[PDB]
RNA sequence: GUUACAGACUUAAGCAGUGGAGCAUGUUAUUUAAUUCGAUAAUCCACGACUAACCUUACCAUAUUUUGAAUAUUAUAAUAAUUAUAAUUAUUAUAUUACAGGCGUUACAUUGUUGUCUUUAGUUCGUGCUGCAAAGUUUUAGAUUAAGUUCAUAAACGAACAAAACUCCAUAUAUAUAAUUUUAAUUAUAUAUAAUUUUAUAUUAUUUAAUAUAAAGAAAGGAAUUAAGACAAAUCAUAAUGAUCCUUAUAAUAUGGGUAAUAGACGUGCUAUAAUAAAAUGAUAAUAAAAUUAUAUAAAAUAUAUUUAAUUAUAUUUAAUUAA
């Protein structure tokens, strides 16, 4: 009975079995729903800060496009920035995409731009930002190797770069490429496997606790509780979102030269329901109380010769 | 895959991060010093200017930075180096912050009022008015000289014209 | 040393990777104010055996950056299929959170024990000598205009006064003196700085005390204590003054200690 | 658990030893250590935090929130490659997946799964030919919904031939793939005299189309409707004369002609067996 | 498995320890506001941990009630005023209270907290100074000198073994040391 | 996913019948096959009174019920002084009235929040829970009476377009 | 807001090395050029 | 301008209203120098507009601005910061064109968003199979559910966007925390668990499903989410953009006026037409919740209206707190 009581007291684990919690690798922090991660007691000041942040975003966007002697215009796509306002310091951060060992000996335009953000001793952009906020700023770029890992980048890139593929109408090859980004992953299978792994982990911890046990609720030493639990085994299995299960991309507006009317054109793949939440302890959560956590929706509206158009993107991520 | 280089925490590293308002006398002096450094435009919150970059040594802290009424655009004035940098460190500011010295204005005496106006009751009324003004102006925050000027204007010792300048 | 990139003359004897790193640093630090160097070029030429590049080609690249590279030499690979070697946005955010957590755990483990060096036992000022409590407020990241607010607060019986003088002091205080709790407090926000405000409050207190201790042709023996503000405050709040009747209690009906024999046997200590 | 200094030094580095000692001094031996259920400070796995991980901790020289470095110093001056790649095994492949003429090979593989057919044969010996390639539509409440219709003869050029049709709302490549698949599912051994022409002069009706296909002397080529020709090329018929009457609907020609080949033809040997007689080919006997 | 995990690691893995309160001399209370929980709770836990190492008796995250700033808005850009959408914002509030500490230790704690602060969390501190009734800022120069000496004692490098150093702090110390600074008052 | 209800019912039937074999005659093999398909107390205080907290609408009622002769004190004053409506008093009594124990138990109620009728209801609810501790056999009876059920009826919020919860503003066809 | 905020003009001042492109401005210029071409350019402003 | 069923605030009961009165507000019409513009069947009419004195405003009268709010190009000159009396830069001034600017016109060029059908149950895709085929089946015999919702039967088997579920509020329980003076522990808030409830006896219809009874439970709601298509539904007056038109004027500033005009008409409301209903009074102050207070919330108390005083309204003056 004492042993049972002790177990009950200590019974905690990663959520997702059928005494458990959603770990920081199993769900998003609701702070990562907003883009200006701040609280100030004077609300005027907070408003001023969020205005500043918004203005900086525009500036960053402007910077992101470079030129090379009027020969090549490499348009680096960037995500919407997320500004982390700690008491000590601001930290701006964004995800970005850029399209033999010969380039160890010259600085690329993108590289130069990235260096400008933090490395130029006095001259750097972070230093200049610090005057607007009255605290040390740190811009961290994060490179994405694919166009479709971030939703904003995906939508933005299509808006800016791939004009010719959809201006008259969506070219067949381009559409095919869009369709067959991902390899049609059995999302049901993956979620189920993840759940099984979580169950196994829980059993392992429970087994360890039992072994230790053979009015105070202290078990044995840490090494014996977490016997088989390590950095190599657990973290990557527990990591929640990893697999772009399903995605929808919508082109809309005057994307037809002959026609005067508009054209809604939608590409759909995979699925947008998540089966990890359907049969387990882990529950779905809503970002800004209206977007299922796993979803991420975005649009970007470039102007054409004919007029305005936009490109919705929506990915699922198991 | 490398060893964690443990840099030991120290009071010196936690200096700057000390609360701006803390009861202690020692802390107050430190806070004042920090404020003076900030006023001087010392590299706090930012990387310093040394003798490496020559052309691009720019700053934004000019006499009227985040302000509209002075007609200009963003002025990129050159910063000094860490050498050849002065600190303002004014006495009045020190008196305000470190000690708790305050001016309180001066109450206008009846004799001064008699110098201008003749009748006694009128003088007494003027004195009363000046007294009323004084406490209100103490309560309000404006500026040492400007506030005094306002107080004088309200009293009638100075005319209205001295405000509009 | 740290200041190594700035001196291209020194680094010829270093390994090739290190030289490359220094070159990259140099390019970074002085971005627009970069100006080529002979020693640096020589180093770069020496390194060339590391990463497969000819001697003329490296020199050409050094002279002309991206244009040179172009001259030496593409298809769009934006929607190339997923090779499963990079986490998505949400995933990456979750990883970052986990990194942060780990960092904080590390801090807790190895820096907070170090911090326990700087540790002092409490040196209490006695309530008899130190009755007044100047509370200061500070907003950390912000610059609130309430940071200037300081609040003095004292129990009136703890002040060194005779009984007549105490009453006079209380009368002078008016709304500031509560009578249920024998407490007098006052806050000042009139001045720019907090310290100033505290000083002003102190001066006021001193003046009040001086007035209380006067007694020369001004006693205030026959002005009863005005407690209207306190009753108004009490009305605003709610009260839970009522209690369970003591004669309604039944200790005999309470549950007696039930005899547990195995527990008794166990307790051999 | 209060360990000795020497033991700690053996397992832990020299920097953290002092911190450990301090922790031991501060925290008593008799300690309860509660389990915080409502909030989790530490991770779900055991880890002595002495070793900084490449992926799971922050990259040292990279700037971020919680940098713990100076504004000048950030050791990260190339942004071409990714900073923190994935740990241990480079991939994050699920169970039972793999990394990326090709279409024909994929078809063959799919057939092998579904119906046990030899993939290598499908890839090599079978050669396909589209006969009809319509765009086709349905009036739905949504609107007119278009659909790409293919009709694709496949055939090893040794009397083994199959027709197949397929359909996709998405672009025609998919429809053609489906048609090819269907064709390989429906492979069919046509009989043919001397491995070059049909046996008798056949005259066959399939729905609308009235077919007439005469046999041919060797060298006289394929002299028939373009659909018929296409089918013959795949099915190994070198010599054929013939003419289509009534409907000349391409699809129905394609369907009708393979039916005629399989059904209207009788091999000489079969006829001989049925009748109980010798059925000699005079030219062969002569030796031309 | 012959791997000695010392006590600090164990403490990290378990809930945070709290020192008992000898006397109820509330020295400081720290309120933590944020627009969500997860970060805030973590930060509070971290604050508690660092407070433990020091002699002080920090109580713990007493949740003060969450606010709710509501705002309603017509969904459309033009008319359709019958359709309206709500919006809300919850200011989550937690309280820490330090109970027995010599001011310097408290300052250090607070400074440490603000150094390693988290993203979403704002902070406010109410410090309490039990002073005597009568005070004097007349005997001044000597008191200033004493304060400077105390500061010097506080910020002394005991052993330069690659410890954490701050340039701004060093500058401040240098300024405090200088003759000009001493002169200021008189 | 291919499992149907009918199949499951059949399986259950098969198992149940097997299980029903008289335990003495049962086999090891049968039991092995079937193996697959298996799978705080309230007390009085130091002073002998049962505390209980009841709620209704916005009201909350912490009630100390004790064995002394039946007198009432609501919120530090007499029952008729606090609850003016006789209905509220009757409601309060009802837990003691379903049992034959009005007059047996002294009750010291302490309410907060809501209005009078809701407060009275919350007190009643608390009293029933308090009574349940004195004799657990009556708990079922109290539940049947409808006193042990926490009355959930919660005030509906004003929705945007509507005037009140349900009351919409007038419609106009023309 | 804070009127002294970084603009595209400055992104040339701070970083001359990087040939930046303001996209909206470029678009506007292209539109103006197109207008000029097809006889829909702005009329020349009166001075007097 | 068809057939058959099923549904609910559809109808029927019922309770309270509108339609009559006066006022408020929106609309119309007409007026006006201007009564700014749009919304105008359900799906406009306290709607856009969560406050029209000036402003806001877009309208009108009279005045006066003309590279103007930007970006770039080309020149003269002046001031300030930095360096070791010169120079580099940053700015300002005067000009110089391209232009800037436009609540001007077209949501029948667009974006995004929204209304109505609609929380209605529909909308489709694979591989197989049927038909020469467009297509069909899947997506339905018959029933059932709130429901393409489960049964069943079926050339189908799976799968997607919807439905349901996860979500939020509220509820019950547990744990943690709060030195029970920031206390309301009768609380607040993080983390769990809990139900789309379960079990059994009977009575009708065919192993199940509805009724009833019983015993076990705190166990009973609301919110968000409103698919595809359609209505060339609404919006160029949130904002942006295409085309087009204005450029000493259709752009910009000030002073006043207007948006508040009034024959009839139309919605929404408010106050009424008195006794199952109105008014005075009720200080050991009968009983709430939710939310706001550094562009503030304003307590006590004095004075006048007012011979006592209370009430109500102002003034006097700011105690306390930027807040469990
Ligand atoms: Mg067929
Ligand atoms: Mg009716
Ligand atoms: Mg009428
Ligand atoms: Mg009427
Ligand atoms: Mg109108
Ligand atoms: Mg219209
Ligand atoms: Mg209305
Ligand atoms: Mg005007
Ligand atoms: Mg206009
Ligand atoms: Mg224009
Ligand atoms: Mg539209
Ligand atoms: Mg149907
Ligand atoms: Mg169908
Ligand atoms: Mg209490
Ligand atoms: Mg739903
Ligand atoms: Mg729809
Ligand atoms: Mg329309
Ligand atoms: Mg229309
Ligand atoms: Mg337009
Ligand atoms: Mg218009
Ligand atoms: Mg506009
Ligand atoms: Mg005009
Ligand atoms: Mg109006
Ligand atoms: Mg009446
Ligand atoms: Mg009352
Ligand atoms: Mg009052």
């Amino acid at each position: 009975n004492n042993m049972k009581r002790m177990l009950n007291n200590n019974n905690m684990n990663p959520a997702g079995a059928n005494g458990n919690i959603n770990n920081k690798l199993q769900h998003l922090n609701n702070m990562n729903n907003w883009n200006t991660q701040i609280y100030n007691y004077n609300k005027n000041m907070e408003i001023m800060n969020t205005m500043n942040d918004k203005l900086i975003n525009k500036l960053l966007y402007k910077m992101m496009t470079l030129k090379l002697n009027n020969m090549n215009i490499n348009k680096i796509i960037m995500s919407k920035t997320i500004n982390q306002h700690s008491l000590n310091k601001l930290n701006i951060k964004f995800y970005y995409y850029n399209n033999n060992n010969n380039n160890n000996y010259y600085m690329n335009m993108m590289n130069k731009l990235m260096n400008i953000m933090n490395n130029n001793m006095n001259n750097n952009l972070c230093n200049i930002l610090s005057y607007y906020y009255k605290k040390k700023v740190t811009i961290e770029p994060i490179k994405l190797s694919y166009i479709y890992l971030n939703s904003d980048i995906f939508s933005k890139y299509i808006s800016l770069n791939d004009m010719d593929k959809y201006n008259n109408g969506i070219l067949t090859n381009y559409q095919r490429m869009l369709n067959n980004i991902m390899p049609k992953l059995n999302d049901h299978n993956i979620s189920m496997n993840y759940i099984n792994n979580i169950n196994n982990i829980n059993n392992n911890k429970y087994n360890n606790m039992i072994n230790l046990l053979n009015n105070n609720n202290y078990i044995g030493n840490i090494n014996n509780i977490y016997n088989n639990m390590t950095i190599d085994n657990i973290p990557m299995d527990i990591l929640m979102y990893k697999y772009l299960v399903g995605w929808s991309i919508k082109f809309k507006g005057r994307l037809s030269n002959n026609n005067g009317r508009t054209s809604t054109t939608n590409l759909l793949n995979g699925t947008f329901n998540n089966k990890k939440y359907l049969w387990s302890n882990i529950n779905n959560n809503y970002k800004l109380n209206y977007i299922p956590s796993n979803h991420n929706l975005y649009n970007n509206s470039n102007i054409n010769k004919n007029g305005k158009y936009n490109i919705k993107v929506k990915l699922n991520f198991i | 895959s490398s060893e964690y280089v443990l840099e030991e925490p120290t009071p010196l590293s936690l200096l700057e991060y000390t609360p701006q308002v803390f009861p202690t006398k020692e802390s107050r002096l430190v806070n004042f010093t920090l404020d003076s450094l900030k006023k001087s435009n010392y590299p706090i919150y930012r990387s310093p200017n040394l003798g490496i970059l020559k052309v691009h040594d720019f700053t934004l802290n000019t006499p009227n930075f985040g302000k509209y009424t002075p007609g200009s655009s963003l002025i990129f004035a050159k910063e000094p180096q860490l050498q050849n940098l002065l600190i303002e460190e004014d006495p009045e500011d020190f008196h305000r912050q470190v000690t708790g010295e305050y001016q309180l204005l001066k109450p206008y005496v009846k004799k001064d009022f008699e110098k201008l106006t003749k009748s006694k009751d009128t003088v007494s009324k003027l004195v009363q008015n000046s007294q009323v003004v004084r406490l209100s102006l103490q309560s309000v925050v404006m500026g040492s000289e400007e506030k005094k000027l306002v107080y004088d204007v309200c009293s009638g010792m100075k005319p209205i014209s001295e405000l509009q300048q | 040393s740290a200041d190594l990139y700035m001196h291209p003359e020194k680094w010829k004897g270093l390994p090739p990777q290190r030289i490359l790193e220094l070159y990259w640093e140099r390019m970074a630090r002085l971005g627009s104010e970069y100006k080529p160097n002979k020693d640096e070029l020589n180093a770069l030429l020496t390194t060339s055996e590391y990463s497969n590049v000819p001697v003329n080609d490296i020199k050409k690249l050094y002279h002309r950056g991206e244009q040179g590279a172009i001259d030496i030499k593409n298809r769009d690979n934006s929607l190339r299929p997923f090779m499963f070697d990079e986490l998505p946005s949400q995933a990456q955010e979750l990883v970052a959170q986990h990194r942060e957590q780990r960092f904080y755990n590390r801090l807790a483990a190895y820096e907070l024990p170090l911090l326990a060096q700087y540790r002092q036992e409490y040196k209490r000022p006695s309530p008899e000598s130190h009755p007044v409590t100047y509370r200061y407020t500070s907003y950390v990241g912000e610059e609130h205009p309430n940071s200037r607010k300081v609040v003095l607060s004292v129990k009136t019986k703890e002040l060194g006064l005779e009984e007549k003088s105490l009453h006079k002091f209380r009368i002078l205080a008016r709304s500031r003196y509560d009578h249920t709790t024998d407490i007098f407090k006052m806050s000042s926000d009139k001045f720019e700085h907090a310290s100033q405000n505290a000083r002003y409050l102190h001066d006021i207190l001193q003046r009040l005390l001086a007035e209380s201790k006067d007694l020369t042709e001004d006693d205030f023996s026959d002005v009863p204590l005005d407690t209207r503000h306190t009753i108004a405050k009490s009305l605003r709040k709610k009260k839970r003054d009522y209690e369970f009747p003591e004669h309604w209690k039944r200790p005999e009906d309470a549950p007696k200690k039930k005899f547990d024999i195995v527990d008794q046997l166990l307790s051999t200590l | 658990q209060h360990y000795d200094e020497s033991l700690l030094s053996r397992y832990y580095p020299e920097s953290l030893l002092k911190s450990i000692k301090l922790a031991q001094q501060t925290i008593p031996e008799d300690t309860k250590f509660r389990v915080s259920r409502n909030v989790e400070f530490a991770p779900p796995y055991l880890d002595d935090f002495t070793k900084i991980h490449p992926f799971w901790d922050y990259k040292p020289g990279m700037p971020h929130l919680h940098a713990q470095e100076e504004n000048n110093n950030f050791s990260i001056f190339r942004w071409d490659q990714v900073q923190q790649p994935l740990p241990g095994e480079g991939n994050i492949l699920p169970p039972g997946v793999s990394l990326p003429k090709s279409k024909s090979a994929d078809v063959a593989a799919g057939l092998h799964k579904q119906t046990g057919v030899d993939p290598d044969y499908i890839t090599r010996k079978l050669t396909m030919k589209p006969l009809v390639m319509k765009r086709v539509s349905n009036q739905t409440g949504k609107g007119k919904i278009a659909s790409f219709y293919a009709l694709v003869v496949v055939g090893d050029k040794n009397g083994m031939v199959g027709l197949g049709e397929g359909k996709s709302r998405e672009e025609m490549s998919k429809a053609i793939f489906k048609a090819h698949w269907d064709a390989v599912r429906n492979l069919k051994e046509i009989p043919r005299y001397e491995n070059r022409t049909i046996y008798g002069d056949i005259d066959f009706r399939y729905h609308g189309v009235k077919l007439h296909l005469r046999s041919a002397k060797p060298g006289f080529g394929l002299r028939v409707n373009h659909v018929i020709f296409e089918i013959c090329e795949c099915a190994g018929i070198k010599d054929l004369s013939g003419k289509v009457y009534k409907s000349r609907n391409d699809m129905n020609i394609a369907k009708g002609t393979i039916e005629a080949f399989t059904k209207a033809q009788k091999t000489l040997d079969e006829v001989a067996l049925g009748r109980g007689k010798k059925l000699v080919d005079v030219r062969k006997v002569y030796y031309s | 498995s012959t791997r000695p995990y010392p006590v600090n690691v164990e403490a990290v893995y378990y809930a945070p320890l709290k020192l008992p309160i000898k006397y109820g001399d509330l020295v400081a209370d720290i309120q933590l506001r944020s627009y969500d929980n997860e970060n805030l709770d973590f930060y509070s836990d971290f604050i508690l941990r660092t407070g433990y190492y020091l002699g002080i008796p920090l109580t713990g995250p007493k949740p003060l009630p969450t606010r709710r700033e509501r705002w309603t808005v017509i969904k459309s850009p033009f008319v359709h005023a019958k359709s309206k959408e709500n919006f809300e914002r919850h200011t989550h509030k937690r309280l820490i209270r330090a109970w027995d500490t010599n001011p310097e230790v408290l300052q250090m704690l607070i400074a440490y907290i603000t150094k390693h602060s988290m993203a979403g969390v704002g902070m406010k501190c109410n410090f309490f100074q039990r002073s005597e009734i009568s005070l004097d800022l007349g005997s001044d120069a000597n008191g200033l000198e004493k304060s400077l000496s105390n500061i010097d004692e506080l910020y002394s490098l005991r052993n330069d073994d690659k410890a954490q150093t701050s340039a701004v702090g060093q500058k401040v110390l240098e300024l405090l040391d200088s003759p000009d600074f001493k002169k200021h008052l008189e | 996913t291919k499992l149907k209800p009918t199949q499951y019912t059949q399986l259950l039937y098969m198992l149940n019948k097997l299980h029903n074999i008289d335990p003495q005659l049962t086999n090891d093999e049968i039991t092995s096959e079937l193996s697959q398909y298996y799978k705080k107390i309230k007390t009085l205080d130091e002073f002998g009174r049962s505390i209980a907290v009841g709620k209704r609408k916005s009201s909350t009622a912490k009630v100390f019920v004790v064995r002394g002769t039946g007198e009432i004190l609501v919120n530090g004053r007499q029952l008729n002084d606090y609850f003016l409506k006789m209905k509220d008093r009757e409601s309060i009594m009802y837990p003691l009235q379903v049992i034959e124990s009005v007059g047996k138990y002294n009750i010291f109620a302490t309410t907060s929040g809501g209005g009078p009728t809701g407060q009275a209801e919350s007190i009643m609810h608390a009293i029933a829970k308090a009574l349940v501790v004195f004799n657990p056999l009556l708990k079922s009876r109290l539940h049947k009476a409808g006193v042990l059920t926490r009355d959930y009826r919660h005030v509906e919020r004003k929705k945007p377009g509507k005037k009140k919860a349900r009351k919409m503003p007038t419609w106009v066809k023309r | 807001g804070n009127p002294d905020i970084l603009k595209f003009r400055h992104l040339k001042t701070l970083y001359p090395d990087i040939e930046f492109v303001d996209l909206e401005e470029q678009y506007r210029l292209s539109m103006v050029e197109a207008k000029k071409r097809r006889g829909k350019g702005a009329p020349k402003k009166m001075k007097k």
